[PDB]
């Protein structure tokens, strides 16, 4: 349950599903995903939040709202901010996924949020073009789908 | 950064953030690195992040930054505008049309925006007053086309009352600055946020409907409009 | 294929938008001209209504057929904002009541779109006129009106109604139908006779309400066109906005491809 | 959320029975509104059938609006969906649809707290709950 | 006038250096207390010659195959065009010239391809200069011979570069052309226009016809 | 005529019977058509309803 | 899609359906700025048949009743040809467009039009 | 193309032809969407002359007879200026635009129009 009548009635999410939150900037994409994590403070689903290429102040605000709403004790926060190395931003989603998999392999349920999968693709493109690897469509590497 | 450590709140003005991006593109080409989308440097987001992440509010002081922004080929989806907008908290637009009207500050109240314009940050009162001013100014811009195409006699009594409040609001957005005394021929004014909210809230509610619009031009706080009208 | 074709199409749509913007103002001016021509005919209608009233009261012995128990108006030009359809949709509803009862229906068509609606559906007609100036004159309507007056006197028609849009407001054009046929202490001196006068005045009154109807429908045509051209200008902007996004996508894609080719050749040479 | 292009490939099988049954009439109402929303300003003179669809469309849209940091429970969401589908907002004004909802939920948290806890358990829907809800709503309509 | 030439058959190095040679000849008069004017007939051809030398030296390429320092090429040239104070002229002349401020004014020329001002070299030079005079093919084919699009052309120096008489009579000319650009679709409906607007429309059309001039006919 | 007021309901053209009849016959002349029909033609409502919906989409 | 493989009747029905949709695609820009009311009498008739053909090409699948809830439909080649031939001839010019959407066979469109 | 080199009459005729063709290029889109009746009386006349000038620029060539079947023509500069000056002035506003297509001098357009 995300706690939103529009999503929980017309666009339901099941345990083990991958549901994409897509849209332009400043429309509530983070708002919707953070409220979905806050709603799991009583369900029994442990949550993980991966911040990729975000501002440090934005990351700090989200952590405060999670503790103010009583949801931080169930959440794991993985942060790779906008000034950190492209290698760390490209690897943060796999580190957070590994922490979430700890619960799935032992018979438990978990929820993972990737704050900007488009910022992970920009970080991986930088590393690829600095290793002189031929580029494709929109200058992204040939294995961007596989990332 | 030094002044912030001293215990101060500091203003950092950057003459043009697009030229910072271009200088990075030029250096990246000179060093022989493989270019990215639209010909920018592969390090575009990291070079912007290294600069923009130092500008923050710490536990000692706070560096606030005003940055002029240029948009290539009028395209807001171009990598440079796209990357910069990701680190902006507010957008101030200066309008050539507003300047002709005579409002020298020239900030466009409809196109300019801020991420802080949220009731969960500035409280319900400031938010409702600001959104009230923007609603009345929007309706007046629509009514002005009606008055031009069909005439002022075609409008309802309620719409003509709105036009009168909108005009008073539009002039009350003006202010004499201490650095502009040479141009305005009048002394400068520093209005507080409390005085700003109270003045616009009163004009929206109609507490000043009897005063002439000119009394609300280049005055500062709302008590100064009352007196400028008395004479 | 590329950015050149999209650039030509954005210029093509921008040219049409400026003339549709001008035509909305041109229509507003003409709407104001048709609204004063509406008010310059009320005196002849309100006073004759009074005269025909008293003349009948003081002469009860004569009861003209008009006082005891369709003319359709359409445009000659395009760009109308469904002015014709909405009335033609009320003409069909009213005709149904009589076609179901079994009564026959004669029709009189004023304007081009009325003729089009009947040639397209094989409809019958008894009188017709078009090409009337944006400034009509009552004399042109006399011929078409007379064919309906003679019909009503000869029993060829049991009731006559005028179908026209009414200028409710600059934004509203109410389609309506009203019955043309059938319709103190002192007494007037009558020259030559009361019957002769009643017969003449009733004809002046029906020809007058038909002219009132045509002129009001022209004011409705101008207002409807003002709205049609505003809509067209707005729609053009939306297409320009969508094309500009496709153009920016093509612009950025052209730059990346060229750089790949330059880098690719330099990585060989 | 744009209900026209937003979709869940495996979600249908995941909904609880109460939300799965009541949600049937939401997406369709938003679709009927999708075809009339822009034209609604001049639809007050159109066929009564179109007006019924439009009245419902403007209500359902308003109800879907919600606030940040305020999550609803399976029960609270169910109450709202029942009034919207079954028919309890036709009288409520669009500007009141939200208030009617806040009041209706504050009411059932005092007048039928047991029924809420029973719906929050597994979110199962039966004739008892279906009747229990119409009884509670019809009572609320007269009382508050 | 001094005429400096580097024709199409001459070495790309000479075409690359010619603007700097001409600038150096113009700087003599500025540094000694006098005034000069310089015209670079095609900065886009200087950029093309510098690109040839760079790709043949195997320097890393960028957008449109230009080298990484093509902005610095034109900027290093155009920032020399300037006005210097009396103290600079007295320092350079070692006291000989006093009380006089020298200057070098530049009129660089650039060719656009089908009106594309977003190209790499045009974008660089538009950002370096104090203003731009845009000439248009549609205006030139419509008989508007000088072809200056006054709606987008701008001088950041503005009224400070005008004599008192031209500064007083140019203000209304600006308003009349602006009104004409807004009311140009109504010419086919001049009869249906409102009188005030019809008065403005003919004024706009008469001021627009006044701007047309002939070649080799400069006015005082 | 009344003691207080005098109204003149003036005509704009000669109402002679030949002129009167001529313009009526011109209306009949133009009214004539190749497919007059029986006079009971109907059910065209579907076309007018189809266009009405398109006209809603236009605005 | 060759007369020597499928027969002339199916090939003509397919050619006719495509001809109708192609013209409708060409009038799109004019209708976008001025609306359907400015088209010629014949053009308006085609735009009406093109819209019906388009929704009659829609079909509920048996692997999609989980997504939608409506039951799936299997339509034979004979029923397919008969339905499109009728819409091209004008045999269905009196039904509303929404009577052709997700109706499988043409008879279901006739029974859908009753509501 | 300078008055000092070719004379003022030739130069004015060339600029006159270019002005009419540039104005027709911007009226083409108007005529496509709205139609030709929504133009001013001056614009309707200008569009007719632009279409005549555009066809009077075509010419049958001696080296192209195998491609056209029509005999070639050589027009002198005096004849060219006269033919375009006449069309701009209005001396041929009665002849149809098809009379000016593939002819030579302006007299052959006058003969072609009759047939
Ligand atoms: N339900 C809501 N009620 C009120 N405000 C909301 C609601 N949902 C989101 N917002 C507001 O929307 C704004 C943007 O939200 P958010 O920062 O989460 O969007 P985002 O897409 O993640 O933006 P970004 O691209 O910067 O990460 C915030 O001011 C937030 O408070
Ligand atoms: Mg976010």
């Amino acid at each position: 349950q995300t706690g939103y009548k529009s999503v929980d009635a017309m666009i339901p999410v099941g345990r083990g599903q991958r549901e994409l939150i897509i849209g332009d900037r400043q429309i509530g994409k983070t708002a919707l995903a953070v409220d979905a994590i806050i709603n799991q403070k009583d369900s029994g689903i442990k949550c993980v939040y991966v911040a990729i290429g975000q501002k440090q102040s934005t990351i700090a605000n989200v952590v405060r709202k999670l503790e103010e709403n009583g949801a931080l004790a169930n959440t794991i926060v993985v942060a790779a901010s906008a000034s950190e190395s492209a290698a760390l931003q490209y690897l943060a989603p796999y580190s957070g996924c590994t922490m979430g998999e700890y619960f799935r392999d032992r018979g438990e349920d978990a929820l993972i949020v990737y704050d900007d999968l488009s910022k992970q693709a920009v970080a991986y493109r930088q590393i690829s073009l600095l290793l002189r690897r031929p580029p494709g469509r929109e200058a992204y590497p040939g294995d961007v789908f596989y990332l | 950064e030094k002044f912030r450590d001293e215990g101060r709140d500091v203003l950092l003005f950057i003459d043009n953030i697009y030229r910072y991006t271009l200088a990075g593109t030029e250096v990246s080409a000179l060093l022989g690195r493989m270019p990215s989308a639209v010909g920018y440097q592969p390090t575009l987001a990291e070079e912007m992040g290294v600069l923009q992440e130092r500008i923050t509010s710490t536990k000692k002081g706070s560096i606030t930054s005003i940055q002029a922004v240029y948009v290539p080929a009028d395209d807001l989806t171009d990598p440079s505008p796209a990357t910069t907008f990701a680190h902006l908290d507010a957008t101030v637009v200066l309008s050539r049309d507003i300047a002709s009207l005579g409002i020298y500050p020239a900030v466009d109240p409809l196109d300019s925006t801020s991420r802080q314009l949220d009731p969960l940050v500035i409280g319900q009162d400031h938010y409702d007053t600001a959104r009230g001013v923007q609603y009345v100014l929007q309706r007046y811009k629509e009514l002005k086309d009606i008055i031009a195409i069909l005439g002022m006699d075609e409008l309802s009594e309620a719409d003509k009352l709105l036009v009168a409040r909108a005009r008073k609001i539009q002039r009350f957005l003006s202010q004499p600055f201490f650095v502009a005394e040479v141009f305005t021929g009048s002394p400068g004014k520093y209005v507080s946020l409390k005085d700003t909210i109270a003045g616009f809230k009163g004009i929206l509610n109609g507490d000043y409907d009897h005063l002439p619009e000119q009394a609300f031009y280049m005055v500062g706080g709302i008590e100064e409009a009352v007196e400028k009208a008395k004479k | 294929a590329g950015a050149k074709e999209i650039r030509s199409k954005i210029a093509s749509i921008k040219s049409t938008q400026k003339i549709t913007n001008a035509m909305e103002k041109v229509a507003v001016s003409k709407m104001r001209k048709a609204q004063m021509r509406m008010a310059a005919g009320r005196p002849y209608a309100e006073r004759i209504r009074q005269v025909i009233g008293h003349l009948a009261n003081a002469n009860p012995e004569y009861r003209h057929p008009f006082m005891v128990e369709y003319i359709v108006v359409s445009s000659d030009r395009g760009l109308c904002g469904g002015l014709n359809i909405n009335l033609f949709k009320s003409l069909v509803k009213d005709m149904s009541g009589y076609r179901e009862q079994g009564a026959e229906i004669d029709l009189c068509v004023i304007g081009s779109k009325g003729a089009s609606f009947f040639r397209s559906f094989g409809g019958n007609v008894v009188a017709a006129i078009s090409h009337l100036g944006e400034e009509p004159s009552i004399n042109d309507l006399i011929g078409s009106v007379k064919v309906m007056l003679d019909a009503y006197l000869e029993g060829r028609i049991d009731r006559l109604f005028v179908v026209s849009n009414k200028f409710v407001n600059t934004m509203t054009q109410k389609p309506t139908v009203e019955q043309l046929i059938p319709l103190h202490h002192w007494d007037y001196l009558y020259e030559p006779d009361a019957k002769s006068l009643l017969d003449g005045l009733l004809v002046r009154y029906v020809e007058s309400q038909v002219y009132q109807a045509v002129v009001e429908n022209n004011a409705c045509e101008q207002a409807a066109r003002m709205i049609a051209m505003k809509n067209a200008t707005d729609n053009a902007g939306e297409l320009i906005s969508d094309l500009q996004l496709i153009y920016n996508k093509a612009r950025q894609a052209a730059i990346t491809q060229e750089i790949s080719e330059i880098v690719g050749g330099a990585a060989a040479v | 959320v744009n209900a026209g292009i937003s979709v869940s490939r495996v979600g249908g099988a995941a909904q609880t029975k109460i939300i799965k049954k009541l949600s049937g009439g939401i997406r369709t109402a938003l679709a009927q509104y999708r075809e009339l929303a822009a034209f609604a300003q001049f639809a007050s003179d159109l066929d009564e059938a179109t007006r019924k669809q439009l009245e419902h469309g403007q209500r359902v849209t308003e109800l879907m609006k919600q606030k940040q940091y305020a999550p609803m429970s399976i029960a609270e969401m169910s109450l709202s969906l029942y009034a919207a589908e079954r028919g309890f907002l036709q009288d409520v004004e669009i500007a009141k649809v939200g208030s009617f909802e806040q009041a209706l939920i504050s009411y059932f948290q005092r007048e039928h707290a047991a029924l809420l806890a029973k719906i929050n358990e597994k979110g199962d829907f039966n004739d008892e709950i279906d009747a229990g809800i119409k009884a509670g709503i019809e009572k609320f309509k007269a009382t508050q | 006038t001094i005429v400096v030439a580097a024709s199409a058959s001459e070495s790309a190095a000479l075409q690359y250096l010619a603007p700097y040679s001409g600038c150096t000849m113009g700087e003599y008069f500025r540094d000694r207390g006098e005034d000069a004017l310089i015209v670079y007939d095609d900065l886009s051809k200087q950029a093309v010659a510098y690109r040839q030398i760079s790709l043949l030296l195997r320097r890393p390429p960028g957008r449109e195959a230009y080298p990484g320092d093509v902005f610095y090429l034109h900027s290093r040239l155009l920032e020399r065009a300037s006005r210097v104070s009396e103290e600079y002229v007295e320092k350079f002349t070692n006291g000989a010239v006093t009380g006089k401020t020298g200057s070098l004014t530049a009129l660089p020329i650039i060719e656009t391809q089908a009106g594309d001002v977003s190209a790499f070299v045009p974008t660089n030079v538009i950002s370096i200069t104090d203003g731009q005079i845009f000439l248009e093919s549609a205006m030139f084919n419509s008989g508007i011979r000088p072809a200056v699009n006054a709606g987008i052309s701008v001088s950041r120096v503005g009224g400070a570069a005008q004599t008192k008489i031209i500064k007083k009579l140019s203000g209304g000319i600006r308003t009349a052309l602006a009104q004409y650009r807004e009311l140009a679709a109504f010419a086919q409906f001049a009869s249906d226009l409102d009188e005030a607007t019809r008065k403005q429309l003919e004024h706009g059309q008469r001021v627009t016809e006044l701007m047309k001039q002939k070649q080799y006919a400069p006015m005082s | 005529v009344q003691p207080n007021m005098v109204k003149v309901l003036a005509d704009t053209v000669v109402r002679a019977g030949d002129l009167d009849e001529a313009a009526a016959q011109e209306a009949l002349k133009a009214a004539e058509k190749a497919l007059q029909g029986k006079g009971a033609e109907f059910d065209y409502s579907a076309a007018a309803a189809r266009l009405a919906e398109a006209a809603a989409q236009l605005r």
